[PDB]
């Protein structure tokens, strides 16, 4: 959020309207989540032995 | 190339601030003015 506010700041001192930037961010956020969805791996197509592992792998990650 | 390249690039990006504040005092879309001023300066050279 902060870097996004920083990236806005530099563009404001350039002379751009904030709402059009904020709008310009959200349509640019909708293109980021879209690529993530189309590219994210899936644990639904898994057997039972490999689903309990991917859940450990995430547990590992977060820890 | 390498490290001392990014510096120069952001130095060239800085000098562009004079035309920006010149245009923004005039109430113009400073971005529209400069993008077109750099484009015309990539051909017609030192007068735009
Ligand atoms: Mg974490």
């Amino acid at each position: 959020a902060s870097a996004l506010l920083d990236q806005a700041l530099e563009l404001i001192q350039k002379g751009i309207h904030p709402i059009k930037i904020a709008n310009g961010f959200d349509e640019a956020a909708k293109l980021a989540i879209s690529k993530l969805e189309e590219t994210c791996d899936d644990i639904s197509a898994s057997n039972d032995e490999l689903f309990r592992d991917f859940l450990l792998r995430a547990a590992k990650t977060s820890l | 190339e390498g490290v001392q390249a990014f510096i120069w690039q952001e130095f060239a990006s800085a000098l562009e601030v004079i035309p920006t504040t010149l245009a923004e005092n005039a109430g113009l879309n400073s971005i529209k003015v400069v993008t077109e001023l750099r484009s015309k300066h990539e051909n017609g050279e030192l007068n735009d």
